[PDB]
């Protein structure tokens, strides 16, 4: 197989034996990045947003034909927004974790660079590993991110035939990004993330209070009232 | 009538060509191998003759010699340095210092001198090959053609009329005008007519990542220029290779200025370049540094302007001689309709009006097809027009 | 699947032909009226070529085929009307009723009776009626009948009129491009006896159309560019009267019946010379037809225009002889001095400049053989009135120094300087003729025979070179006096001085350097008759060649002029006449292929070519007949220059795999001269494939084979960008490939393409398939370059002035009576049209348009504009009279 | 292989019979010509003896070398993998024409002599921007424009498909084609239609990603880009959003605007170089046509300028008819009320309203789309 280690004799360099495979550069990439893997069981009170993102991403994998029942194209772009510390990273990690897609964020770093290539003059060289892990999802943080997303969406506007490749941008303060990104034929759904109320702080106290050795009788309702809703962090 | 009799006699030998050329051997689509019967000189002889009496003779670099003895100080790519000896195959004359020589692997002695190192992307920009533009096609600026030509080729084609007069002819010339005026197209005719090395340089190919990296490319460029007897050096878009020096606070744009100063030193003073002729070409000549604008580097200063009327009509006769037209049209009316226009725009008029003949179903264009070209190209495309701030070159 | 419902045709033609044996006997009305209902409905429902899936033609024969087989043969009382209702119905679907063995049984329905007037139900329909069926008749039926049963019964007698009326139906239905099927019916019909069907369609072609002469006229000569001996013998003499009987285009006679000259009959082009001298109209087309008779494809005509009306039109013969030859002079007298050409261009030796500083120093090559090439600084650049006054000093100071064949050579270069001349060429020799030298007088008087090339006026019938000949007891006084007379009089057919040069062969003199080129000199004069020349060659060949086993002075010189004296016919009698003449030991049977294949220059008889390379393929030949196999490949060098792109790709694709690829001596020594006899122009498919074997010199062989292919490779005229490929090989040629045997050879190679800026049309293709000799002037040098012993001494007679049939360059010529027009031309690429829509698109290289005497080039077709109409000769011929007419307001 | 390209009779003719019959004789002559070699001289077999002898010449370790110069008498200076270059000789089974400076070869292991060259592997940059397949549907997907479609087929498709019309005319096709207008008017969409249409190689690059963070890597990327575009065939080079090289400044650019400028200088060379360009077409698109350098825009580098207007309402209803073709439309809805909701809406806005309305259908699991789906759909798409 191409890109595989082998054993080799030294006198005549005759091919001796095939050894174990090389570790995948995407696996080393995510091993470098170390995103906080998540699940539905650590979500605090965001169930309507869960119902939105299921409609956007969960449907065009398990039911791609269901859009052919309606004769419309599938969505490709997700913009999440809201203040920082409100579950963006764990949500986007969680969705790919449950639908079993290759959660691949990008940061524009350069320790990542040697695994993409030697220079990777575009962002577009990522797509080889992306379609090599074809049911995959691209994640982004908060101007180079903004041009990079345009470079993605100009490819997957019809110029790439392989499906099951979706992009997600997360930021705050949606008015300060590009108007060309705010072209209405570009973004498929934008989802607001609010700060938690007295209900949505209590459940994060519930989930987060699990791994502690408590004392019987705590009354987390009072403490949830004592915190006047900063964020989930 | 003989439907199978033509067909099988066709097909059995259209297959049988392969069925015997496999028996000859042209097959086994290679990985870098010869045609199988071209290497037959090295069937047996040069197998044991170009290999078994022959050796690698790894190439090196001389640091210096010493007096009274050979005792040559050698240098190699990575390894150490040695005190080496000649062979009997060479005189110690042409073993001068700072030179590449081929050296055996065991005794480490010198076999033959080498040509020096030439950086490869400088070797790529030697043109090796000529375009097809004839001086008939640059009609409209004939005085500029003559005033250029008397500098470019007359000492080369006749090195006696200047010598027997006792003058050294000018060596530098720049060409300038609005875009699309005929500068680059005028240079293509020079590359057509010339015979010596026509080494082209585009200034944006000299911006490098490292510091001072382009200056060494300039140096090696004039090295291989000085290797030849007569040579022509073409420059295009030299605003990229230098405007001026204006540095203030955070010193920006320095790396271009170092290469430009190196070009200055390579042009004048301290071993003059000799029989090397340069040729620059810009769009806006105002931004250039005045020390670069000094004659002795940039002697001839040929203006390219728009043609008056008759040069325009001549351009119509150039681009319009070779298309199926109505015969009794006049071009002078069209040149009256284009006061300020370039030959590129005129070519777009001719090549557009031919498409107006291809619009419905005609084979020969008409005067009103020309009129349908003029309003579109001049007046409908007149919003952009690209000319007027380049008339003042700002 | 939409079946049923509309089944009328799978039901009533399923029932009434099934009820036809139950309704043939005892139902006499149901036999015939239902057969008429089976005739008009299958007829009218089978005429349209839009529903080719008919409703009976692929439907009724599920039962109507066995019903037909039990209907027409098994009835035996078929009367005169029921055959017209029976065999007009059963003959229409029968090529598709039956499968592919119909071919032996088209007759079991049709030959019972052809019903009446068969085209009556073949009026509207194109080819599904009987034209395909008639193709099945002439394909196999008339092949088995007309194999040995030509003069016969109904299988020929009605077949002439049937194949006549079908061929009239082809040019009767539409006047589409199905007219060219009539050569594919008239030619497939009676393949060898083509004259009897050409009788059946030649007067029908006379009454056919005047506009439908040209594309089928081109189709016929397209079928006549290469053919078997009897079909080229027959279809070309049938091809002659088509613009004479039907059309009156009549100006393409001489250049296109030079086609019909040699293999058919040597008097046939003389009866067509009479056909020239009968259509005595005015003088434009009359003039232009007889323009080509002197110096464009043939000679031997200048005793035929002394009729009883010698005023100007029968006094044209002097103007044909030397005044339009003087117009060929006027090309360089005006039209080359006006464009570029100075008296001394001289600067290709000045272009050899840069090796003094390209890697070291110079002033090293000081060989005396460099001066042999430095005389061609005088010689090669000064053709076409490049006359020199004290610029011949490179031949003057080398004329008196050494190199006796150089004293012949510098005195022989003046003939190359003054070419096509009679005016002062005899006067320019005499200033350096009187030197009292065996070599200066013989090279200079040898150049006197070069200056008058194509003149054949009073220069030397027995005047100068006979006086050069009668001095002989010695060297080139004996030798170089017979060369220029066969050179200048090579286009002549005069017998008297042929009998003055016949005792040169009958001398049996030991000067074999003279006696060998005696055959090369007398061979250039005659190509047909005078077998006594061949007798004179074979008698000295037996007296001298038999009692020895020595060098190719015999083999390269003696049979070659016999091939010249028997060049150009396909009849395969001359191989019996000369192959059984010197039946002998194989070194004298070297001439097996000479007269055999010298008769076969351009034709198609490739059965000769398989009996030209199946006899001696390799045989491993331990130094036995490598010269005979190199000559056997030397006679592969015809057949390929003109089969109209048929064997050239099959020579570069076969010889580059066979000989130079997988040979020992034939490819390593000789087999590159096919690219020096095949071509003169140039394409990079081999022009960049030969320096793979040239720039790799590979001196392990007798390396003067590769150096012999250096200047020979450079044999290509029409100068190119090859100065890199040659000047690089002389740049490595400065140190390597030493000047001691090649200093004449590298600059001989460099100066060869671009001697001047014109005069190269030497390719034996001037126009199309035009022959125009050379096959006598160009061949003995390529036969002369055996291997050696001639680069220094003997071959310096032929290496200068071998080919001298340069019929100039251009076709842009006005030739008005006042000569006032310039041109209205538009040069393009060679054409691509065989059959297309209406105005057949000719070529595609519109981008050039001149009106002057400018360059010709090899693949060029040139037309015009202005409604000049060019009504003179209309195809090719390079001396258009260029009249005009304006019936187009 | 390339044996007889003459097929012009195109019928049942004796010419087309004799063309093969002649070549039948030539090639039977080559068959029985070589037939004496394997019967008479089996000393060299030439199928495996000489080839096996070449494999006996070359060692099993085959080191990969690098070319930097050529001396013609089959020896040259070649670079090692370490970098310690040599002065080895070159063999004769080495096909002396593919050897260029910078090319990769095969060397001996022992004396490092040049065994052969290597046809080098690709894809560092080519398959990044080479378009694989046809992107989407045809020109019938477009609708309503119908004039500039004839313009683009005129300048691009017709010179390819009918190379006779310009040669009967005495003319060459126009060189440069640019697209401009408001955003979302179908500029990229027409490029998808041409990418469906053509047969030539098609290349696409965003004008944003021309810029680099290293100095000169921009113009170097330009030179190798047009190198790749030239070296293959008669291709089509597409550039979208070329205003963005002029509008936005990014801090990854170590240079300022006087490096972006030099990138535009090298690009300005690569449109209209003095070198022979070849069969390469350029299609460009932006929306801020007023901002960029007109020296790039001049006729000679860009010939045809094509404006895209906003769609008129009868074209709008056509676009509604396109994007509502294969959807189960309930008869509650009226498209004409949806036309005049925005005075200057785009086809992207129309498609966004349709697809978002389908999302509103799938929120309630339905199949048909009702009127209030459009009523709140325009609220979702338009206003925020
Ligand atoms: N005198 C002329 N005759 C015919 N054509 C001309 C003439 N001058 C200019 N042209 C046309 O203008 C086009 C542009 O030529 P050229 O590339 O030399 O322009 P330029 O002056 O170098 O400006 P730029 O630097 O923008 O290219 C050419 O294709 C040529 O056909
Ligand atoms: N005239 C039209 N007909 C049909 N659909 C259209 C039309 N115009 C735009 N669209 C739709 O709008 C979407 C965006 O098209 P496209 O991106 O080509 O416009 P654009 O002008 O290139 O936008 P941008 O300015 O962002 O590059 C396409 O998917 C297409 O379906
Ligand atoms: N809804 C939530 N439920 C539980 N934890 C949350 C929630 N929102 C944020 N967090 C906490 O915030 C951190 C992740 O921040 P997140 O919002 O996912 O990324 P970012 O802050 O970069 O947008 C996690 O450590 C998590 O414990
Ligand atoms: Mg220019
Ligand atoms: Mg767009």
């Amino acid at each position: 197989t191409p890109n595989c280690r082998v054993a080799l004799r030294n006198d005549s360099y005759t091919l001796h034996k095939i050894l174990p495979n090389k570790v995948d550069p995407l696996v080393s990439l995510m091993m470098v990045e170390k995103v906080p893997d998540s699940t539905y069981e650590m979500i605090g009170g965001l169930d309507k947003q869960i119902k939105e993102i299921k409609e956007v991403i969960e449907l065009p994998v398990k039911h791609p034909e269901l859009f052919e029942a309606l004769g419309i194209a599938q969505p490709k772009g997700v913009l999440l927004y809201g203040p920082p510390g409100t579950g963006k990273t764990l949500l986007a990690r969680a969705v790919a974790h449950h639908t079993d897609c290759t959660f691949i964020r990008v940061s524009g770093s350069e320790l990542v660079q040697k695994f993409i290539g030697e220079g990777a003059r575009m962002v577009r060289e990522l797509f080889v590993m992306a379609r090599e892990h074809a049911p995959s999802i691209i994640f982004m943080d908060e101007s180079e991110v903004q041009r990079t997303m345009l470079e993605l969406l100009n490819q997957l506007d019809g110029f790439e035939a392989t499906k099951n490749i979706k992009v997600i941008m997360a930021t705050n303060r949606i008015d300060i990004l590009d108007s060309a990104l705010l072209r209405p034929g570009r973004i498929d759904r934008k989802i607001e993330f609010p700060p938690p109320n007295e209900e949505a702080r209590l459940d994060i106290l519930k989930i987060h209070s699990r791994k502690m050795n408590l004392t019987r009788g705590i009354n987390l309702r009072k403490i949830a009232e004592l915190m006047p809703g900063a964020s989930g962090a | 009538t003989y439907s199978r009799q033509i067909k099988q006699v066709e097909d059995d030998i259209q297959q049988l060509l392969k069925k015997i050329n496999e028996l000859t051997g042209i097959k086994e689509s290679d990985t870098g191998l010869a045609p199988p019967a071209l290497w037959d000189l090295a069937a047996d002889k040069q197998t044991l003759q170009s290999e078994q009496p022959l050796q690698v003779a790894r190439c090196t670099k001389i640091i210096n010699a010493d007096s009274e003895d050979p005792k040559y100080i050698i240098n190699v790519k990575q390894f150490a340095k040695f005190v080496v000896d000649l062979s009997d195959q060479v005189a110690p004359t042409d073993i001068e210092e700072g030179m590449r020589v081929g050296v055996d692997r065991n005794k480490y002695q010198i076999h033959i001198p080498l040509p020096p190192k030439i950086d490869p992307t400088v070797t790529m920009m030697q043109v090796e090959e000529k375009p097809d533009v004839t001086y008939s096609d640059v009609g409209g600026c004939k005085e500029q053609i003559e005033k250029l030509r008397e500098v470019v080729e007359t000492p080369l084609l006749h090195p006696e009329r200047f010598v027997n007069l006792g003058i050294e002819p000018p060596k530098g010339v720049l060409l300038f005008g609005p875009p699309g005026t005929g500068k680059t197209l005028c240079a293509r005719a020079v590359a057509n007519r010339t015979d010596a090395c026509f080494i082209r340089v585009i200034g944006s190919e000299l911006v490098q990542k490292y510091v001072g990296e382009g200056a060494r490319m300039v140096r090696e460029l004039f090295e291989m220029a000085r290797t030849k007897k007569a040579c022509l050096i073409f420059f295009d878009e030299i605003d990229a290779i230098g405007g001026a020096r204006f540095d203030d606070g955070a010193g920006g744009d320095n790396e271009v200025q170092r290469t430009m100063l190196e070009l200055i030193n390579q042009l004048d003073g301290f071993d003059p370049r000799g029989n090397i002729k340069v040729l620059m070409a810009t769009n806006r000549p105002d931004t250039l540094d005045p020390a670069l604008m000094r004659p002795g580097r940039l002697d001839r200063k040929i203006e390219f302007s728009l043609p008056d009327l008759e040069g325009r009509t001549h351009i119509f006769k150039i681009h319009a001689r070779s298309m199926s037209v109505e015969r009794d049209i006049r071009f002078e009316l069209l040149a009256r309709l284009c006061p300020n226009s370039t030959g590129a725009e005129i070519r777009s008029v001719c090549t557009e009006a031919g498409m107006f003949a291809i619009r419905a179903r005609r084979k020969i264009a008409t005067e009103k097809d020309f009129l349908e070209a003029v309003n579109k190209v001049i007046k409908s495309y007149a919003k952009f027009s690209a000319t007027p701030r380049y008339m003042t070159y700002n | 699947m939409e079946e049923g419902g509309r089944d009328k045709a799978p039901v009533q033609p399923q029932q009434s032909p099934a009820a036809a044996p139950g309704g043939t006997d005892e139902k006499p009305s149901g036999k015939e009226r239902r057969d008429a209902g089976d005739k008009d409905k299958e007829q009218e429902l089978s005429e349209e070529d839009k529903q080719l899936q008919d409703e009976l033609e692929m439907l009724v024969e599920r039962l109507g085929e066995k019903d037909t087989s039990l209907y027409r043969p098994a009835l035996e009382e078929l009367r005169r009307q029921i055959r017209s209702s029976t065999t007009s119905m059963t003959s229409v679907p029968k090529p598709l009723k039956f499968l592919r063995p119909h071919y032996g049984k088209l007759k079991e329905i049709y030959e019972n009776m052809a019903p009446g007037e068969n085209k009556r139900f073949a009026a509207d329909i194109i080819s599904v009626l009987a034209m395909t069926m008639s193709g099945e008749r002439e394909c196999l039926k008339y092949r088995l009948v007309g194999s040995q049963e030509e003069l016969a019964s109904w299988g020929h007698e009605y077949v002439r009129h049937l194949a006549g009326e079908v061929a009239k139906e082809w040019q009767e239905l539409d006047d589409a491009e199905k007219v060219q099927r009539e050569p594919l019916l008239t030619l497939v019909k009676e393949i060898v006896p083509y004259n009897m069907a050409h009788n059946a369609e030649h007067e029908a072609c006379d009454l056919l159309m005047e506009i439908e002469q040209v594309d089928m006229l081109e189709k016929d000569i397209d079928e006549n560019a290469y053919a078997k001996v009897c079909l080229y013998l027959t279809s070309c003499v049938n091809y002659v009267p088509e613009p004479e009987n039907s059309a009156l285009l009549r100006c393409a006679l001489g250049v296109f019946r030079k086609f019909s000259r040699f293999p058919e009959a040597l008097r046939l082009a003389l009866m067509l010379n009479d056909m020239e001298l009968v259509e005595d109209i005015f003088t434009s087309c009359k003039d232009v037809v007889v323009q080509k008779q002197m110096a464009f494809m043939l000679g031997r005509h200048g005793v035929f225009l002394e009729l009883s009306e010698d005023v100007e039109e029968y006094e044209d013969l002097t103007e044909i002889m030397s005044n339009v030859q003087l117009n060929s002079n006027f090309l360089a007298l005006a039209r080359e001095l006006d464009i570029m050409e100075p008296k001394v261009p001289d600067d290709i030796y000045k272009t050899h400049l840069e090796n003094n500083r390209f890697g070291g120093s110079g002033s090293q090559v000081d060989s005396a053989r460099m001066n042999l090439a430095s005389s061609f600084v005088n010689g090669f650049v000064n053709a076409a009135f490049g006359q020199d006054k004290l610029l011949t000093d490179d031949g003057n100071k080398w004329l008196y120094k050494n190199k006796d064949h150089g004293m012949l050579s510098a005195a022989a270069s003046l003939g190359m300087i003054l070419l096509w001349d009679v005016d002062g060429g005899l006067t320019q020799i005499d200033k350096y003729l009187y030197s009292s030298e065996d070599y200066i007088k013989s090279g200079a008087l040898l150049a006197c025979g070069i200056v008058n090339s194509g003149v054949r006026n009073e220069c030397d019938p027995a005047l100068a070179l006979l006086s050069d000949y009668v001095l002989h007891n010695s060297n080139t006084m004996r030798l170089g006096s017979i060369f220029g007379l066969g050179l200048a009089y090579a286009g002549s057919n005069r017998e008297d001085v042929l009998t003055l040069l016949l005792p040169v062969m009958g001398d049996s003199k030991s000067s074999m350097e003279v006696a060998g080129v005696t055959a090369l000199a007398c061979g250039m004069i005659a190509v047909g008759s005078c077998n006594g020349d061949v007798t004179s060659t074979i008698l000295q060949t037996i007296m001298e060649k038999s009692e020895t086993e020595l060098k190719d002075t015999y083999a390269r010189w003696l049979p070659l002029g016999l091939g010249l004296n028997h060049l150009g016919k396909g009849e395969a009698i001359e191989a019996i006449l000369a192959a059984l003449e010197v039946v002998s030991e194989p070194f004298r049977s070297f001439a097996n292929t000479l007269v055999d294949v010298c008769a076969y220059a351009g034709s198609g008889n490739v059965l000769k070519v398989q009996q030209l390379l199946h006899i001696c393929s390799e045989h491993f030949d331990s130094k036995e007949k490598e010269e005979d196999k190199d000559k056997k490949e030397k006679k592969d060098k015809d057949k390929k220059e003109a089969p109209a792109d048929m064997g050239a790709h099959q020579g570069v694709a076969v010889l580059g795999i066979a000989l130079i690829a997988m040979g020992e001596e034939i490819g390593a020594e000789m087999a590159l001269r096919t690219f020096g006899h095949l071509l003169r122009y140039g394409e990079p498919t081999l022009r960049r494939a030969v320096p793979l074997a040239l720039a790799l010199i590979s001196v392990s062989n007798p390396r003067l084979n590769i150096l012999d292919t250096l200047s020979k490779f450079s044999h290509d005229a029409d100068p190119e960008v090859s100065y890199n490929s040659i000047f690089a090989m002389g740049m490595v040629g400065s140190g390597t490939n030493n000047a001691r045997l090649a200093a004449m050879l590298r600059q001989l190679a460099q100066y060869h393409a671009k001697d001047p800026n014109n005069l190269f049309m030497v390719r034996l293709a001037q126009g199309l398939t035009h022959l125009g000799k050379g096959t006598l002037t160009l061949c003995p040098y390529h036969s002369d370059r055996q291997l050696m012993s001639q680069v220094a001494v003997a071959g310096l007679l032929t290496v200068l002035v071998s080919f001298l049939d340069v019929r100039n360059i251009i076709l842009g010529k006005s030739h008005y009576v006042l000569y006032g027009l310039v041109a209205a031309m538009q040069p393009r690429m060679l054409v691509t049209f065989d059959e297309e829509l209406r105005p057949l698109p000719v070529s595609v290289r519109v981008g050039q348009a001149v009106d002057v005497v400018g360059q010709a080039g090899k693949p060029k077709t040139i037309t015009g504009f202005q409604t000049h109409t060019t009504p003179v000769l209309l195809a090719h011929g390079e001396r258009a009279e260029l009249a005009t007419e304006e019936f187009l307001p | 292989a390339s044996k007889l390209p003459l097929v012009t009779p195109h019928t049942q003719c004796r010419l087309k019979l004799l063309k093969l019959e002649r070549i039948k004789d030539y090639l039977l002559m080559e068959e029985e010509f070589i037939r004496n070699q394997e019967q008479m001289k089996p000393l060299e077999e030439k199928q495996e003896e000489e080839r096996s002898k070449v494999d006996d010449l070359r060692g099993t370790p085959m080191s990969v070398g690098t070319l930097e110069e050529i001396i013609d008498d089959n020896h040259a200076i070649v670079s090692t993998s370490v970098g310690s270059e040599h002065y080895v000789s070159i063999l004769s089974f080495v096909d002396k024409d593919l050897l260029e400076p910078g090319c990769s070869v095969l060397l001996n292991h022992k004396v490092h002599a040049v065994i052969g060259v290597l046809m080098d592997d690709t894809d560092p940059l080519v398959t990044v921007m080479k378009v694989e397949k046809a992107p989407q549907e045809t020109y019938a997907d477009i609708g309503g424009l119908d004039n500039q479609i004839q313009e683009i087929k005129e300048s691009v498709e017709l010179p390819l498909t009918h190379p006779e019309y310009y040669e009967e005319m005495g003319i060459k096709p126009p060189k440069g084609v640019i697209l401009y207008g408001p955003p979302g008017t179908g500029k990229t969409l027409l490029a998808k239609a041409v990418a469906n249409q053509t047969s030539a190689t098609f290349l696409r690059v965003v004008g944003s990603e021309l810029i680099q963070k290293y100095l000169g890597d921009g113009p170097k990327l330009v030179r190798e880009l047009f190198r790749v575009a030239e070296e293959h065939a008669p291709s089509i080079v597409f550039i979208d959003e070329i205003d963005a090289i002029g509008t936005k400044r990014y801090d990854s650019n170590s240079g300022g605007e006087r490096e972006i400028q030099r990138t535009m200088l090298e690009l300005l060379n690569q449109l209209d170089g003095f070198d022979s360009r070849g069969d390469v077409k350029v299609i460009m698109a932006t929306n801020r046509i007023e901002t960029l350098d007109p020296a790039l825009i001049r006729p000679g580098r860009i010939d045809r300028k094509i404006e895209f207007p906003l769609p008129d309402e009868k074209t709008k209803k056509r676009i509604f008819q396109i994007h509502t073709s294969r959807m189960t439309l309930a008869d509650d809805v009226t498209l004409d009320d949806l036309i005049m909701a925005k005075d200057d809406l785009s086809g992207a806005d129309i498609k966004a309203i349709c697809t978002e309305a389908g999302l509103m259908a799938l929120r309630e699991r339905r199949m048909k789309v009702t009127n209030e789906d459009f009523k709140k759909s325009k609220e979702n798409v338009l206003y925020k």
